């Protein structure tokens, strides 16, 4: 039993899912569980106590948002189960959890328990015929045509760099920091508090995200705009208020390039990529510097390509050609790659059957992790 | 309280500090290594006059 | 040439003052502005149209009290000019602002406009020779004489925690919520309105504050005490009547540990302390859980720290010694520490001189924030 | 001038110092320069702002940690100068760096620039009258009183093996691989990130080192335990928390015997010893296999010698008598032997005086070092 496998991009910021073979993900709703805050008095009000996706995006003010997944690691399994049930619901897919194979992506270097419990959910609550867990790097290469490259994705929760050369991944060169879009939004919130605009509710946190996506850019230099103390561009709120920002629409996204601002010694996104390339073999440097792929929604900031180029250019050895392929589907690259992989027939050999898991368990998943 | 009675809101009749209950290598003894005693004095007595 | 500096300790509800090198803040008065409500008719009435200080308390029923500093952020600069002039008036200090340095105190994470406008006030209206805006946690550590500690203060309008280990502050582990004494007073006003007592007048809010400061305690088990219908203790008035408070004398201070009662989703005071410690390093947690120092006015409720110990035990890891050290000078700890800080020798170089402000401007005070 | 010489025993992870004649190195401290991360506020806090020694161990969390010597090669000369000054400071030796000859130690096959610059430091900054750089194998042999025997040591950064037959060092029979305890700690951190316990801070890495030094054992059967299930023994962090290590506690020290886990074509410690013996003559292999003196820090794992005898018997020819001796204080073997050697009478001719360095320079060091 199988017909058009269900590709699921289990991303901590937005979950993208659809069937295999689909050129575009049909359902991309955010990854949060919306529960109400205000008591229902009037009969005939909204129904249910769990709002997911399109409903929890229109009635946002009424809700309190609880992100299930944080930094690519599930916290409340109940919430993820409900989101997956929402995916198979009538408003999203109208399918059963027993008639289609499931390709669910995962960030690299996640703990084993995520793989175990994810398969337990998909094999116990859902009676999925076939489950395959992948990497969120290979899929971007699939959806971009290339087979050799450095996948530098920056989702909403975890950024990493995976150097893949001619279809071979070099796992020891994988660098991974847990500082992405969430931290940028949260740090933007702290900058608004320093600029006098507080936000504390969970429903207003998405307004901070809205500010980030609609008004944040990246300066090519960290000090040519720092002491300049530029203009204060206004930005309207959903009610009709007014927010002028100034030194936060560029100071907040520099958290990716230097996480010392958040008070955490780590490496910046540029050091993540450069260290992932330098940890690889001596002969493979030029091909990895000329094949850099971007993915993830955090790689959509204005001036992000120029900053990434200049930082790598400072860290790479002289005269090495640095090409950064930046497709227009950075949000859906991993999903499109999933739709490609599940549309092949080698995927049939790559998944895990139900009886395979029943006779073995978690061991079968760690066996076919790559 | 020498100079801390004149103030209007200094709270008293309550304890100051609120505490909780205050309550309280093997490879050297393995079998695959004939562990030796160093004894630097014996080694110095050995290498006392062996010139170079 | 320099003189004995003035420690103008701010506050959202009470503004302390006094010269450096002292041991008791000799001039304390509430931070509110009172102007007459009624019509002056007789010849020989009170004169001034603005009453600050003990005179305002002497004629509460004649003045429309209004606080100009809400949640640590100055909302009325003109009223603050009047208040600071009253500090330098012939009733509290009898000195000139041109002959003394100022040690101003601010809550952490305040908007930059407060610091900049405070600079313009103390350097354009008052021709102060030198100003130094400091924090409030460090000052309480100076007052207690310690070097390490988690200062958990609770002013009239801002509760915050700043963990400091061996004189080093961690600017990323600072929690700050705008839910404190004034908001608990407003919540108690709401419960007295639910009990059958009106207190809609702003001058009557002081009476509500007196009720809070005199007949309110923190129950250890919240709902277990809520089910038991208490004796309904009777409290007097500045009128001579009698009010039966009842159950609204223990669940009114529960707002500090449960911000859900005000309908605002945020953390509790215990969660502020625990999260401020957990957001710090790993090797710095036993010492921070040990040295817990309280401050602020709102930490004077009956059984405050006892419930704090219970909640901290519910959140701290197992078998860790906790010492909530609450001195008897919790109200004036920041002023005592300001006297100790300004009475040192390095304070001469810690401030910002008037010439420095004339040269740079706001940039100078922004550089010396800590 | 020839006083009691100073025997400085370098180490990539734990330095060892002390005068010549002491039976135990009285002044031992880790080899890392710690400097604070957080902003200092309270005047009268810790001073110097560059912590080296026990102060760096007492306030680990407060400061950042960066090692100046990696794989026996000094990467930052400024930090090593500060460390050597700390060795001569008021907390370790309280003596002048000019009234004593210095006996330094180095791992074999190190680059010549380290020897050059190290003697440049000890003869230019410190005005030492005589320096004598030497290996570690010879020193451990002076400590054990023997004159023969292959010396195998697994320090924090260098795992080498130098065979000596009655005082005749065979330079071409020296095997050295840079796969040691620091890399085992790093591989352990990687497995913990694969567990969930993601330690990532620099000052947090010492906790991983403590876990390695405490809850780690080497199973005799490699794949039998490497593929089965664990028991998940719990461990207490300094936070007061609890960590379930599990399967990584035995797979983390396996790196020493097979560097394929980290992705590096090299040899295990057993292959290092076997090849170092086999590279010698044919009339010495019996005496070398019958005399193996272990030393070095990482040769303290539970179940280490067992696996060495198993691997060596699989590699060495049959019916060959294999013995493995080791000293009791394995961590201070080389230093004790250095104290013995420096306390002799031939040491007057063994060193390199200051006038010798002024005449020739680096060439004299390279000549008299062998
Ligand atoms: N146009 C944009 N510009 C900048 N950032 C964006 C934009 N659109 C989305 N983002 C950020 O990127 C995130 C997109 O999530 P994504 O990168 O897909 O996370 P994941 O890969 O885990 O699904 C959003 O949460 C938001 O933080
Ligand atoms: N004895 C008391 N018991 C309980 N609450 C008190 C007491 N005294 C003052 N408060 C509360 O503390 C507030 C004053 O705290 P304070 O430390 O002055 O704040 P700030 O310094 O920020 O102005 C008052 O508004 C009152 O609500
Ligand atoms: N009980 C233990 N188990 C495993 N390793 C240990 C143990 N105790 C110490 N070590 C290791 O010993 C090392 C110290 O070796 P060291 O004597 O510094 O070598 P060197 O002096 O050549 O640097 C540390 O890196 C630590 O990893």
């Amino acid at each position: 039993i199988a017909n058009q496998p269900v590709v699921i991009d289990n991303g901590s910021g937005v979950i993208k899912a659809g069937f295999a073979g689909d050129q575009i993900p049909k359902y991309c709703f955010p990854n949060y569980v919306g529960r109400p805050k205000h008591v229902r008095v009037m009969a005939g009000a909204l129904e249910g106590d769990i709002f997911i996706g399109p409903k929890a995006e229109e009635h946002r003010g009424l809700l309190s948002i609880r992100y299930p997944m944080e930094h690519g690691i599930v916290k409340d399994w109940n919430d993820m189960e409900r989101i997956w049930q929402y995916v198979y619901s009538k408003d999203q897919l109208q399918t059963f959890s027993e008639e289609h194979p499931v390709l669910l992506t995962e960030a690299p270097l996640n703990p084993r328990k995520n793989r175990e419990r994810a398969a337990e959910v998909f094999f116990e609550t859902f009676n999925v015929p076939a489950l395959f867990i992948s990497m969120q790097a290979v899929l971007s290469l699939y959806a971009t045509g290339r087979t050799t490259g450095v996948v530098l994705d920056s989702g909403d929760g975890v950024t990493h760099a995976v150097p893949i050369y001619e279809g071979f991944a070099m796992p020891h060169s994988i660098m991974r920091i847990d500082i992405a879009g969430r931290d940028v939004s949260r740090f933007l919130r702290l900058y608004l508090r320093k600029e006098g605009y507080d936000f504390h509710s969970s429903s207003e946190f998405e307004i901070v995200k809205a500010i980030k996506e609609r008004a944040c850019y990246l300066s090519i230099n960290p000090q040519k705009d720092e002491t300049l103390e530029t203009e204060k561009a206004q930005y309207y709120l959903p009610d009709g208020s007014t927010i002028e920002i100034g030194p936060s629409r560029f100071r907040a996204p520099e958290l990716l390039f230097r996480p010392d601002l958040i008070g955490e010694e780590s490496e910046g996104i540029h050091e993540v990529l450069v260290f992932a390339i330098q940890k690889s073999d001596m002969d493979l440097r030029r091909t990895l510097f000329s094949n850099i792929v971007l993915s993830g929604g955090s790689t959509l900031f204005k001036g992000f390509g120029d900053r990434l180029l200049s930082e790598v250019k400072k860290l790479a050895p002289k005269d090495v050609k640095i090409r950064i392929s930046a497709p227009q589907e950075r949000l859906y690259s991993t999903w499109i790659g999933g739709s490609i992989l599940a549309s092949l027939d080698t995927f049939k050999k790559m998944w895990v059957s139900k009886k395979e898991y029943e006779e073995d368990g978690a061991r079968s998943i760690h066996r076919k992790t790559f | 309280d020498p100079k801390y009675a004149d103030l209007p809101g200094i709270a008293r009749n309550e304890p100051d500090v609120y505490e909780t209950s205050d309550l309280p290598l093997e490879e050297l003894t393995s079998t695959s290594v004939e562990h030796i005693i160093v004894n630097p004095n014996a080694a110095y007595d050995k290498f006392k006059d062996k010139r170079v």
